[PDB]
């Protein structure tokens, strides 16, 4: 079994639009819940369905509605978008009022009150130090993604065309290039370490890939700047002696 | 000091003839009903006015949706209990969960389930397993013995939730279920054919419903005839033995709610 | 499947006396499976405005009942509870043994 | 169904142990839950306890006392991938699931032959990069707003059974130098 399917993963909007997060398990679970998770508390419960037919209101089910027609699904709607709302959603299933919970990947949502403040990432990779090949006979390439909004990216290396894991370090969370600003873009940082020989082969092809999430190609756009929608921003390096 | 007990029982019918719920579950204290809910209402009501006006909306609004959870459980636990009888047409599927509390303090608590009326699975919250009475049941023992946290979630249930529920209703009901109406005890002399005389010990009025009666010489005797405790049907109960003598040839002994009664 | 026909019991709330006010009871118990009918009857005919309990549950899993009805006793008035179930081909009538 | 505490934040070595704690006050409680969840990732089911006593699955115990109204969860021999938010959870007499706030588990990397540097990267056409220090450095970000500070990142070389922290600093001002960016 899949276990529980949620999407999307990522979602800006405007404050006043409405979205449905989908939600379905194949595990003939009779509950289904939504959560939003917020930075210093517990996971809130939103909305929970002890079977197909039914709902209830959670802890905090202001601003949202849900639907259980079956036992697969239970779509969450946001009625009208308010920045209240910018958090990371759950979906989650469990057999029975007291067995554990599946849960879904998650949602992360932000709502801006101007899609004007939605920037994709510019993305640079930086060649390691001869000194730290030199001392340490190890090579360490840096990725640099900068003034992108919202804090919605997936960053992966690839080599000769191919993702790799080993090596590989990326911040956890992206850093503020304003921090007083509420609208700040963002900016993520990775590394990649291999030997200074594999480094120095010239064969190799090295690749940072920033998977940024923005408007729709649907989307209304009345800027001068190319419409941010939705795309994967690259940059890349070649190894050589030297 | 008397025995209280907590019960929740759960009747689900397949195939069920236009007037029947498909599933039914009540809960009573001693032999007070406390709880309602159905597949008509789909809502939990209390049964008793003591549970009205102590638990707030809230309780009847979650355990609601619990009821609502529970139904679709038993409706899917009894298909399949069906196809694994092979059995076609309509079947009853039964449930009953409790607790008692003792004067000692000591604590009792119990789940069972029936198919058609007939003992299918024992809970031992003890030895934390099922006693399954044929082949079919024992295939879901292996099912559930093999959830270790569902057997430790049950058994922590009975012992410290129900009785934690039961005290909290007692309280509530305490004008009630703790009451005391002693019976109006008499006794009749009947000739039941010509010569042969009979005698009825005959109680009405009385709560709690348990009340013991027998027939005494100078000795019980012999061929006691009795009748059922029965509902009165204003909260109160009646109840008979009857001797018959013998050619040639005796005291009634009554035991209500602590009391002690003769009648020669 | 064992079916559990009713166990039908007709009585009076109070021992009863011509000319005074008391309540019949049919106490219907131990009966499965739950759909049953219950009528009280007085000389034959049905009596309307009965009152009767929710259906109960009983730990052997039978089912218990009661229907009672306002009545005054006289010498000449009959008095029964016909109760039908899926064990009885044909209604059965209980007529009360006037103490 | 009324409160629960666990600690925001822990730090402990690799190969070491940890103890998470959670104190929860109830009248009614149908058991206490641990899951496990990474940066950006679903929370996943670890340990149920609701009897008194410990239950053990390789590296990990969850233990309940009923009488405290107190758990823990039990982290053997920690590896880099403990590093994650635990999240205390019970269920009360209503089988409402009250969720702790959630603690982030830190774990530093044993760091055999610590060798501390910063070097200048190759700018793409300035990033600066402090690496292989010892895992009790803490990398603070200056004050200087024209100048970005990441917090220390741990990455595995499998390719030489190799560990080591890092963090990196960057800006666009022509008057910025690697040597001592990093206080
Ligand atoms: C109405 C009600 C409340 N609580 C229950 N608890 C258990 N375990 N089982 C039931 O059937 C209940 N019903």
């Amino acid at each position: 079994n899949a276990g529980v399917t949620q999407t999307p993963k990522f979602q800006v909007l405007k404050t006043g639009q409405s979205m449905t997060l989908q939600c379905a398990q194949d595990m003939n679970h009779n509950y289904m819940y939504w959560y939003r998770q917020d930075p210093g508390m517990g996971l809130r419960l939103i909305y929970y369905s002890a079977s197909e037919g039914t709902t209830d209101k959670g802890e905090v089910p202001n601003g949202y509605n849900v639907s259980r027609s079956t036992t697969e699904d239970f779509p969450l709607r946001l009625l009208s978008a308010a920045p209240s709302q910018t958090s990371v959603y759950f979906c989650a299933s469990s057999n029975r009022e007291y067995s554990p919970l599946h849960f879904g990947n998650g949602t992360r949502l932000t709502v801006t009150e101007d899609l004007n403040k939605v920037f994709p990432p510019e993305v640079a990779v930086f060649e390691p130090s001869e000194a730290e090949i030199s001392h340490t006979q190890k090579a360490t390439l840096v990725c640099l993604a900068t003034g992108f909004y919202p804090d919605h990216v997936e960053l992966s290396w690839w080599v000769n065309g191919k993702e790799v894991h080993s090596g590989v370090c990326t911040d956890p969370q992206p850093l503020k290039e304003q921090p007083a600003l509420n609208d700040s873009r963002y900016a993520l940082s990775s590394r990649l370490r291999v030997s200074a020989t594999f480094w120095q082969d010239p064969r190799n092809h090295f690749r940072c890939q920033v998977q940024f999430y923005g408007l729709s190609e649907n989307d209304e756009w009345t800027q001068d700047r190319a419409k941010p929608v939705t795309q994967i921003v690259s940059a890349e390096a070649w190894g050589r002696a030297d | 000091m008397r025995t209280h007990s907590l019960r929740y029982f759960r009747l689900g019918v397949s195939d069920p003839i236009h007037g029947v719920p498909e599933f039914i579950s009540v809960g009573y204290v001693d032999s007070h009903p406390i709880t309602t809910y159905d597949s008509v209402t789909r809502q939990k009501e209390p049964r008793a006015p003591w549970m009205a006006e102590n638990l707030a909306p809230d309780h009847w609004e979650r355990y609601t949706q619990l009821l609502r959870g529970w139904q679709q459980m038993f409706k899917v636990e009894l298909k399949r209990l069906q196809r694994h009888y092979n059995h076609s047409g309509s079947h009853t599927y039964q449930r009953m969960i409790g607790c008692e509390l003792l004067e000692d303090g000591s604590t009792t608590g119990f789940l069972q389930y029936a198919y058609d009326g007939q003992d299918f699975l024992i809970f031992n919250k003890d030895t934390l397993s099922w006693l399954a009475v044929d082949n079919v049941a024992h295939t879901i023992k292996q099912a559930w013995e093999a959830n270790q946290h569902e057997l430790l979630y049950q058994k922590n249930w009975l012992e410290e939730e129900c009785i934690a529920w039961l005290k909290r209703f007692l309280e509530y009901g305490k004008d009630t279920l703790q009451r005391t109406e002693p019976p109006l005890v008499r006794v009749n002399r009947k000739e039941t054919f010509p010569g042969v005389t009979a005698l009825f010990c005959k109680a009405h009025g009385f709560y709690p419903p348990e009340i013991y009666m027998t027939w005494m010489k100078n000795e019980i005797v012999q061929e006691i005839d009795y009748g059922d405790i029965l509902p009165s049907g204003d909260g109160t109960y009646q109840a008979w033995a009857s001797i018959e003598l013998d050619p040639q040839s005796y005291s009634c002994h009554v035991e209500h709610s602590g009391v002690h009664m003769v009648l020669q | 499947m064992i079916q559990r026909t009713p166990k039908i019991q007709v009585y009076s709330r109070h021992p009863a006396e011509n000319g005074k006010s008391n309540f019949l009871n049919c106490y219907v118990s131990g009966f499965h499976p739950s759909d049953i009918e219950v009528d009280l009857l007085k000389n034959g005919e049905r009596i309307e405005k009965v009152e009767h309990s929710d259906l109960s549950f009983s730990k052997d899993w039978s089912f218990y009942l009661l229907y009672y009805t306002e009545f005054t006793p006289t010498e000449k008035d009959e008095y029964a509870c016909r109760v039908n179930h899926v064990t009885l081909s044909q209604p059965k009538i209980v007529k009360w043994d006037r103490d | 169904g009324q409160n629960i505490d666990q600690p925001t934040e822990m730090t402990a070595t690799e190969g070491a142990i940890v103890q998470i704690n959670c104190t929860y006050q109830t009248s009614g409680f149908n058991g206490l839950f641990w899951y496990q969840q990474h940066a950006g990732e679903a929370p996943t089911f670890l340990s149920y306890n609701v009897l008194d006593g410990l239950e053990e699955k390789g590296r990990f115990s969850s233990f309940l006392s009923r009488s405290k109204g107190y758990s823990y969860l039990l982290l053997k021999e920690l590896q880099m991938k403990d590093s994650a938010s635990y999240l205390c959870a019970f269920l009360d007499s209503n089988y409402q699931l009250i969720w702790g706030a959630g603690t982030k588990l830190i774990i530093k990397p044993d760091i055999q032959n610590p060798d501390p540097a910063v070097y200048q990267l190759r700018d793409s056409k300035s990033v600066c990069l402090f690496t292989d220090f010892d895992s009790q450095t803490n990398v603070s970000q200056s004050k200087d707003s024209d100048v970005y500070i990441t917090d220390k990142c741990v990455l595995d070389m499998r390719s030489m059974d190799f560990k080591s922290n890092s963090a990196v600093a960057w800006s666009n001002k022509s008057d910025f130098a690697c040597a001592n960016a990093f206080n």
